């Protein structure tokens, strides 16, 4: 091996700039690595400073470390684990089995940097997805290939959103599928290995139909930024190479933008609006970019966004709001509606709504949906002072099938047999059009509006209007 | 006559209250105004402080 | 006697040998020393100044290492030598740690007389991985009626107390302490837990007056109290709760169950935020260190429900966080929500408003567990909640002169008994078994008709009389944990016998 | 040897000396430059390293010569303590200031001592009664025991510390000290002769009082060591003489304020709001040398002066941490005539308990603070709609705690002065009637006015009958 060799020079956190001798110097990007008896501790390398000295970011925690301390180049962006020898099992930031699957690769292993596909090589799509969600088929229907996009806030049940997605979407799917997590709980970890193993999408006899890459909020901040990079390159594995549709899962994406914006602090850089990094929109741009729908495979992404303190004028959520193709809001109120969806309706928008994409009917019906529900809305504060009074009679039957509505999204989800015990309902997308027609039309508001909450479709909510009846 | 009353007297209760919400404007409007520049100068005195540094 | 025993710590003093690494004060000052030397040294080691002081190293830089002081800068001088301890930081373990008051170091500051350690640990310590646990399958019954029901608090769990400083803020978590009690004079060691109560950035009076409290309620026999006065080094106070944790390591790794409060978080923040400005990093979102909501999220994942294989030990964790001013959009609140497994939010005005406990349960949720919590009382606060709910609701629409419909006031009158139910005075925990009929009664609307102000008279004499006659009752709710047929009727039968008289 | 120095630099009142020979300074150090205007006292703050200090300078700068000669008295600045700084007003460095003459001393203490241990703490709770109704309704003192007021910009901080000075310490029989950080002189002068006048200090006689004052003219360092010099000579009380002491202190805010203005000097990076990275040190430092242990009961009272009047700066932040009972007094109670202008939904102690002050104060208690809640919560409702549209049971409550708002609002005696009013101090006894009385509605029958700026609960009911007429 090459005698690239430096001798730590600063031990500052995460920073460890190291000091390379004459004529050796490493390349941005490249990967260090340093024999410790915490077994390879990995610097990416991140800046010159010249004087051959490099200011490299940290993999691993940096306590007990020797000021002085020698360090072998292996060169280049990590190079992960790649395979079909990838599906099935717990791969960490760096790449080792956190779950004793032994050694990880099939014949191949990938650089964790990889470049965005060209403008050439984009590949329009306008497919559909049926997630059986009644609120997202109707009012946000996704499509195959996607940038599907999870905001919302803190605690929104968001693995949970999440989670029913996996059960339903991920088994039904072919393509393979990859549960990357960043900076997420080891309770939530240690659930979603058991759930995923359960669920059986994990087989722990043939192979698993999902990968699973935990990157834990333990994990330090620049160890947390590399989580992502790591699992966005097996997805590309997956898509490139193997060629495969792909069904990609990451969480939470607030942590990358967050790790992101701690290191930059720590690198030198004079900290830009909100304390966020000055490269906060090419650095999220690399990572949405990245992911894509080409010639090659299609990525069915679905990426979850934290919205810190559900405020979204904030800059980081704001700008995610950008980059992805099919937004979702899940509102705070909404949940404590006891609405689980705790989607929020008239602030879901979507690209694949259109009159042409689902057709005019499936459109007419959900712009119906929404000018009701909008009107309910701004009616709230005339029902507030003034009350059922000089409003009108129209209005208050308008009123009326609003509540029906907005609790005939209220089903449950399957995964929330436990956060609820009612069992979910995936219900057929044309059918849940139709169902929706039926209610507009007024023909089931002889129906309580308790009998539409929490309840699948129109069979289901005509059967708890019997149940309620008894 | 009941009912003359009734509605001669809502319409002097909602002009009353009309001047009491403008009252209550005015005096959120001086706080909102305040707060904005406020937010501005927290803003700007964390962004010295890491000039500085 | 004292004399022998003087004897022994002089005769414990001899020798020594050829001391390695050295190097000389400069600038200094502030607490935050750079010494010109020590070309080895490992990072986050303790090194001994001559001082006296002993002090934490946490910048290694290419000119002069750091040395945070653990020590009074007055003892402290120019050109000074320093010679390494040679240990990164480290705590004594052990069980005699249980019935005692340790300052961060783990001296006792009640001196009791030294600890009886049965190891020595490091202060930082990683997670335990998704490899080694068991999901909570553990209960933790705090004997506040509004937190078993509707906040379950399970082992392992990170349960987020949140809300205006000191409004009894700490007085909310004693009377878990307190209700832990019951298991300690029980038996069954996993079916115990130990408790530690951090205490960090609080006036010695207020920690005085802690410790005389469980000794008072004589709930100090299973306590370790991990202190960090006001006047302690912002070092010490930053290294407090990471040294608590180790400690709580210990009971984890044994396999026995415990629980550790850290109480207050927000002052563990204060303290990086001092440490960090006088080593001059570049500070973060509101002068707290960016690597605050890594410091306080590598701290709080240490505690964990483990696997069965690795013998289940739960240290289960409830940090503690003032909020000043109310509003939890500030940095260091918005980091540790995130963190937290469950938030439970406190309200001033609740307090004013006499519902003490003073925990508004709009904000207050348990975003997991609910096998932490007993099936019967799961079973019975059912629909505790959604009455609340609705209550909740229907409070909000009576707002502004609307004259409310009969059934609407259905709902209300049921929501104000509920309220009254449950307030709890401070220092007064109480007994599940017996918490489950009050629910019951109110579920089952039976204290609906009841009239206000005689709602507390109810809940004292109902608890009498089925300490009276359905004493077997009660013993059937702790044998079994899940309301019968035969527990239902009995209890419908007995809670209606009580409404009248 | 003399450690003579020069003065290398004098950037603002951070003056750094440059010591010649290589006979080391120590951190918190005092030395003493001679200047033609009298010696100058300097501390020594930091070690800079190659026997270059950097000093904190007490009095002014003016004048010095870059390149002036001093010499190392050597350790922090000693005060002069004994039985004699009882009737007498002294410098920090100890000097009279009340022009009173040597002060024969047994001891002079180091400024700087280390807060009392872990070990030697002692809790008590014997509740003080105050004579003020408000005070002992709502939050009680108790001996020993940290007492917080948080005034506003001068809503007569002083006044209010004042009354409690006439009523609480006559009251007491051992030692009290008062110490006044940056008060205003004229104030000071005011309430020296009032002291003299009121025998509390009897210069012909032994004064039960002893007293530091600080002028808010004085250099922020001065300021700033102000609060350490009282410090000792509480501490001598408490320790070497034993006996009960007292303890007041205003502002609070002004020790925090001055280290404020001297952090930035020092060369530190300040945290939000400009304030001290070294806030909670320092607080923390002043704040647990003030303690009732094994050797004395200091009941000790401090005073924040609310900067822009908002509580939720970080120095008044940390004030919170430290105390056992605050009576936040705020602007707004101010702007509506109520005198004192406590808050009482921002009222506390840990000396209110039913177990403390019994289970009918308690009782009293909640539902003074229930009435108060609710006649804040229908505040909206009360200026969108009229007071009129309140709802028949919520106008009562309304009614009631319009009363009880007007009610406690009690005339003081040095108040009396400005106000005119004569003076009321109403026993604690009688307080809990008076209002348990008016939670009973049994006076409840006659105007709010009638309630406006009286004493007791019978005083009430004749200023009706004054009223009728």
């Amino acid at each position: 091996s090459t005698p690239i060799t430096g001798k730590v020079t600063a031990v500052i956190g995460a920073i460890v700039d190291v000091h390379f001798e004459q004529s050796e110097l490493p390349a941005i990007l490249n990967a260090l690595e340093i024999k410790t008896p915490q077994g390879k501790l990995v610097l990416e390398v991140a800046q010159h400073l010249g004087e051959n000295t490099v200011r490299t970011i940290a993999m691993d925690g940096t306590e007990g470390l020797v000021r002085g301390e020698k360090v072998l180049d292996t060169g280049g962006p990590i190079s992960v684990p790649v395979g079909r020898e990838t599906l099935g099992r717990i791969i960490n930031v760096i790449g080792e089995p956190i779950d004793e699957r032994g050694p990880i690769k099939s014949k191949l292993r990938k650089p964790i940097h990889a470049d965005p596909p060209s403008f050439a090589e984009q590949s329009t799509s306008a497919e559909i997805l049926e997630t059986g969600i009644k609120v997202v088929d109707l009012l946000a229907p996704y499509a195959r290939g996607g940038k599907i996009g999870l905001f919302g806030g803190a605690g929104v049940g968001k693995t949970v959103f999440i989670q029913e997605l996996i059960n339903n979407i991920a088994k039904a799917h072919g393509g393979f599928s990859v549960f990357t997590g960043v900076g997420e709980r080891t309770r939530e970890g240690n659930d979603l290995y058991r759930e995923m193993k359960e669920t059986g999408v994990i087989n722990l006899e043939g192979e698993s139909k999902v990968a699973l890459v935990f990157g834990q909020m333990n994990e330090p901040p620049g160890a947390r930024a590399r989580v992502a990079l790591t699992g966005l390159t097996i997805a590309e594995y997956f898509r490139d190479e193997e060629g495969q549709d792909v069904l990609l899962f990451i969480d939470n994406i607030f942590r990358f933008t967050q790790a992101g914006s701690e290191v930059s602090a720590l690198l030198g850089r004079i900290p830009s609006a909100v304390g966020y990094q000055p490269t906060l929109a090419t650095d999220m741009g690399l990572l949405q970019e990245r992911i894509t729908t080409t010639k090659k495979g299609s990525v069915t992404s679905v990426q979850a966004v934290y919205v810190p303190a559900d405020d979204l004028t904030d800059p980081a959520p704001a700008t995610t709001f950008a980059h992805l193709d099919a937004t979702t809001v899940l509102s705070r109120g909404i949940s404590e509606l006891g609405i689980y969806p705790a989607v929020d309706p008239l602030d879901s928008k979507s690209r694949l709504l259109d009159a042409a994409v689902v057709g005019q009917e499936h459109y007419d019906v959900a712009s119906k949906v929404q000018e009701t529900l909008q009107t309910y809305k701004s009616l709230q504060d005339i029902i507030a002072i003034l009350g059922m009074d000089e409003l009108s009679e129209q209005d208050k039957l308008t009123v009326e099938r609003a509540r029906k509505i907005q609790r005939f999204l209220s089903q449950p989800f399957a995964v929330a047999e436990v956060f609820t015990g009612i069992p979910g309902k995936l219900v057929r997308l044309k059918d849940t059009v139709a169902s929706f027609k039926a209610v507009l039309e007024g023909k089931y508001d002889n129906i309580p509006e308790h009998a539409f909450y929490m309840v699948g479709g129109i069979e289901d909510v005509v059967a708890k209007a019997e149940k309620l009846a008894a | 006559q009941g009912y003359a009353a009734e509605i001669s007297a809502r319409r002097n209760a909602m002009d009353n209250a009309s001047k009491n919400a403008g009252d209550m404007i005015n005096r959120y409007s001086i706080l909102y105004n305040r707060t904005r520049q406020a937010v501005i100068t927290n803003e700007l005195v964390d962004i010295i402080t890491g000039a500085s540094s | 006697e004292v004399s022998s025993i003087l004897e022994e710590r002089i005769k414990g003093v001899s020798d020594e040998a050829n001391l390695n690494e050295t190097g000389r004060v400069l600038a200094v000052g502030d607490g935050i020393a750079r010494v010109f030397g020590l070309n080895n040294i490992q990072a986050e080691e303790l090194v001994e100044f001559s001082s006296g002081v002993k002090g934490m190293a946490l910048n290694l830089e290419p000119g002069q290492v750091g040395i945070v002081l653990f020590g009074s800068d007055r003892l402290v001088k120019e050109g000074e030598l320093v010679k390494r301890t040679g240990n990164i930081v480290d705590v004594p373990v052990g069980p005699g740690l249980l019935g005692r008051v340790v300052d961060a170091l783990g001296n006792p500051i009640d001196g009791k007389g030294p600890i009886d350690a049965a190891g020595r640990s490091r202060a930082q310590v990683k997670a335990p991985g998704i490899l080694p646990r068991r999901s909570v399958h553990e209960p933790v019954q705090t004997g506040l009626k509004a937190v078993d029901a509707l906040v379950p608090i399970g082992r392992g769990q990170r349960e987020l107390i949140i809300g205006d400083r000191q409004t009894g803020k700490t007085a909310v978590a004693l009377d878990t302490i307190l209700n832990q009690k019951r298991w300690n004079n029980g038996s069954d060691e996993s079916k115990k837990l130990y408790c530690v109560y951090v205490a960090v950035g609080q006036k010695r009076s207020t920690v005085a007056q802690l410790v005389q409290t469980l000794e008072q309620h004589d709930a100090m026999k299973y306590s370790i109290i991990v202190a960090a006065t006001a006047s302690e080094a912002a070092p010490l106070q930053y290294l407090a709760p990471f040294t608590a944790a180790s400690i709580g390591e210990w009971f984890r790794d044994n396999g026995k169950h415990a629980l550790i409060v850290y109480d207050d978080l927000s002052k563990q923040a204060v303290a990086y935020r001092q440490l960090s400005l006088l080593l001059r990093r570049p500070p973060g979102r509101e002068a707290y260190p960016g690597d605050v909501f890594y410091l306080h999220s590598r701290l709080l994942e240490r505690a964990a429900k483990l696997s069965e294989k690795e013998g289940s030990g739960s240290l289960t964790a409830l940090p503690v966080i003032e909020t000043q001013g109310g509003d939890v959009s500030a940095y260091i609140p918005t980091n540790v929500i995130s963190i937290t497994d469950g938030q439970i939010f406190l309200e001033a005005e609740l307090f004013y408003k006499g519902i003490r406990p003073a925990i508004n349960v709009g904000l207050s949720v348990s975003r997991v567990g609910s096998a932490a919590q007993v099936k019967a009382l799961k079973q019975v606060a059912g629909s505790l909640k959604l009455f609340l709910a609705q209550y909740r609701e229907v409070a909000a629409f009576a707002q502004f002169g609307s004259d409310l419909d009969a059934s609407t006031k259905q709902t209300l009158v049921r929501g104000e008994r509920l309220t009254q139910l449950l307030k709890q005075n401070q220092y007064s925990p109480l007994a599940t078994e017996e918490q489950v009929p009050l629910i019951y009664a109110g579920v089952n609307g039976h204290l609906d008709g009841i009239e206000l102000s005689r709602i507390g008279e109810f809940e004292s004499s109902f608890l009498s009389y089925l300490k009276s006659n359905h004493n077997e009752l009660l013993t059937e709710i702790r044998e079994k944990g899940e309301l019968s047929k035969e527990l239902l009727a009995s209890l419908k039968s007995a809670t209606e016998s009580f409404v009248a008289t």
